[PDB]
């Protein structure tokens, strides 16, 4: 099997984490205007995300 | 490990893995489980 | 979705690393013997190079 | 099998654990496949033998490509606890380099066994 | 500095408190709590806790039920230990010592270590038994409530046997059986300590597998290490060491051997009966006071590591053939040559077999 | 029998008091390596 969707498979994770991150944080601010205790009381951008859905 | 997956069911393909796995591990609980350098213990006096 | 296209991208290159390499998974594991794969370029060009580096 | 740079047991490979020996009092020598690796990609080397009684040949089967690369001789010896006590190390020795210098009796020495090496490869 | 040595005997000595400092400091100590959380803290309160705890762990086993009619019972709110004359200090320590043998297998569950959290906040079970309750917690030695146990441990009030455990209490870190086992070897003080514990819980009936094999374990590892210091080569020296050996260990094997309704410190005295034979050269005589003791303390359930036991003692002597009770109970054993068969896939039978069948030709 | 006690120790030392095989397994590891 082939390596080189490997070497982008992984950047495409950093970059996915990156990109996921900086989303996840504008839905923090994004709907933290209308909610500010969401971010304090749920650290996590995952059930943030479920939680504003 | 890795010279031997790139120069040659999947626990024959996978038999240096398991073997580093527990010498490893073994080897990390015989570094980790160690006794402290020893100690002589004092009375109330000293003594 | 993009959480979502995180869990089924971990588990292809979980999988795929499990295909490629399997002597890499059974010690440390995908994603970081992917790293490796991923500096060194290759699983030749990381088999090359000696246990210090 | 993997091994047709195969050293044949009539004094050539006794030749090859004698220099390695020497080598080793000259301290020209670099121990182990992974020194012995660091000592042909940086280029210092100037033979390397190999042991063909590896358990899995895999693990030393990397060093004849950057061999090739760097073009050094390489030739195996069937005998890992021979080159092992052919080095002096208490261990067993998988793949041994050794080096030189500008003017050693021991480089002459690495010359004509490179040379028989050549002969057979 | 005389009177200062004897001032601080006594200081050392002294089983009370006296200052604000030392009741504020002595009431600290608790193994669930913090210090700042546990100075605060009524009688009332922790009884309501444990004895909550206490509710759990006589709904879990039986037994407990005497132990609510004195120690977690509701009168034992207002029990000071030190105003207290020594029957009375005996006689708790007694109820204490058998509560503690009776809980010392399930302490890894919270009841348990409720319980005996008013065992140490109330009667002060840490600072009045502190060999029953290091030898209960011992075995436990590596999950963290033996930590929080070397946290609240006096450093001088420990017996000598214990005091390996110093440097431990000092860095609040659980120690290794490499140490305990190595202050097992080098002082019998230690060794002996272990099994005065674990057969004074199996005369009660209360034994169990971490028990067990944690005492097997000691003196497995124990008894290598001692072999290997008292041998020297010198005749009489080693005839004087194989005399110590036996003088030291000999008592615990001569009850643990026999005692047929605990067959797993049955087994572990056979385990280390034959470890005794294996590595360490001891005379014919010896060997056959171990086999004759092995074929009496004899049961159904122990009987195929016994063989083995019999296999190695017989294979290790060096006279040729058996004697006697030996020869009969192997007779009352039921599937004797199909048994052996299956032992000399793996061990060496023939010895055994040989002063057998010899002795039933001298029948 | 000369046995060096690391292997012994190497009987015991993973799965600490609880959790271990039963003794007469563990008696069988032990005869075993005499």
């Amino acid at each position: 099997k082939v390596d080189v969707m490997i070497v982008h498979a992984v950047a495409l994770l950093d970059e996915l984490d990156k990109e996921l991150n900086v989303m996840a944080m504008r839905v923090k601010e994004w709907y933290g205007w209308h909610f500010p205790e969401l971010g304090k009381i749920l650290p996590d951008n995952l059930s943030y995300a479920r939680v504003v859905l | 490990s890795v010279r031997t997956d790139a120069f040659e069911d999947d626990e024959t393909r996978a038999a240096v893995g398991i073997q580093a796995r527990a010498k490893l591990e073994n080897n990390l609980r015989l570094l980790e489980g160690k006794p402290l350098n020893k100690g002589v213990a004092l009375g109330p006096n000293g003594i | 979705e993009r959480s979502e296209y995180r869990r089924q991208l971990a588990e292809y290159l979980q999988n795929r690393m499990k295909a490629i390499s399997p002597n890499m998974t059974e010690l440390i594991g995908a994603l970081v013997g992917a790293r490796l794969i991923a500096h060194s370029g290759s699983l030749v060009n990381l088999a090359k190079n000696p246990g210090s580096t | 099998s993997a091994a047709w740079p195969k050293a044949e047991d009539p004094a050539l490979v006794q030749e090859l654990l004698d220099c390695v020996q020497q080598a080793s009092h000259y301290r020209q020598l670099k121990k182990g496949a992974n020194e012995t690796t660091k000592s042909v990609n940086r280029g210092t080397s100037e033979l390397v033998i190999l042991a063909a009684d590896t358990q899995p040949l895999s693990i030393v089967l990397h060093i004849p490509l950057i061999c090739e690369e760097k073009n050094v001789p390489y030739v195996y010896v069937p005998s890992k606890v021979a080159l092992g006590r052919a080095c002096g190390v208490s261990r067993a020795v998988i793949a041994v380099s050794l080096t030189s210098n500008e003017a050693s009796d021991l480089n002459s020495k690495i010359r004509a066994l490179r040379d028989k090496v050549e002969r057979l490869a | 500095s005389s009177l200062a040595q004897q001032l601080a005997q006594i200081a050392a000595n002294s089983r009370s408190s006296f200052n604000v400092k030392a009741l504020k400091a002595s009431h600290s100590k608790s193994l669930i709590w913090e210090p700042r959380v546990a100075v605060s803290q009524t009688f009332a309160e922790i009884y309501s806790q444990c004895y909550e705890g206490f509710k759990e762990l006589c709904h879990l086993d039986s037994r407990f039920v005497p132990f609510d009619a004195t120690l977690f019972s509701a009168q034992s709110q207002e029990v000071d230990r030190t105003q207290m004359t020594a029957e009375e200090n005996a006689a708790l320590d007694k109820r204490v010592d058998s509560f503690l043998h009776l809980v010392g297998s399930r302490l890894r569950l919270m009841p348990a270590i409720k319980a005996v959290e008013w065992l140490i906040r109330r009667f002060r079970i840490h600072e009045f038994n502190t060999g029953t309750l290091l030898a209960t917690f011992l075995p436990y030695h590596t999950i963290p409530a033996f930590v929080t146990l070397l946290s609240i441990l006096p450093v001088q009030r420990i017996p000598i046997e214990y005091r390996f455990l110093d440097p431990y209490i000092k860095s609040l870190t659980p120690p290794p059986r490499a140490a305990i086992v190595q202050q097992a070897t080098n002082r019998p003080d230690l060794l002996s300590a272990i099994s005065r514990y674990t057969l004074d819980s199996c005369r009660a009936k209360q034994e169990y597998p971490g028990l067990i094999s944690f005492w097997g374990g000691i003196m497995a590892e124990a008894v290598n290490g001692m072999i290997d210091k008292m041998r020297s080569g010198r005749r009489a020296i080693q005839l004087e060491n194989d005399h110590l050996l036996l003088q030291q260990i000999g008592p615990v094997l001569s009850e643990a051997m026999v005692m047929k309704d605990v067959p797993g410190i049955q087994i572990a005295s056979y385990m280390v009966v034959a470890i005794l034979a294996a590595k360490g050269s001891l005379n014919d005589n010896i060997l056959t006071a171990f086999m004759e003791q092995l074929v009496h303390g004899w049961t159904v359930d122990t009987l195929r590591p016994g063989l083995v036991c019999l296999t190695m003692l017989a294979q290790h002597r060096s006279a040729k053939q058996l004697s006697g009770r030996v020869a009969k109970a192997v007779i009352k054993v039921p599937d004797l040559v199909s048994s052996l068969r299956d032992i000399s896939k793996e061990h060496q039978v023939d010895k055994l077999a040989n002063g057998l069948v010899l002795a039933f030709v001298d029948r | 029998v000369v046995v060096a006690p690391q292997r012994l120790a190497e009987i015991f030392n993973a799965a600490p008091a609880f959790a271990m095989p039963p003794i007469e397994d563990v008696f069988y590891q032990v005869a075993s390596l005499f």
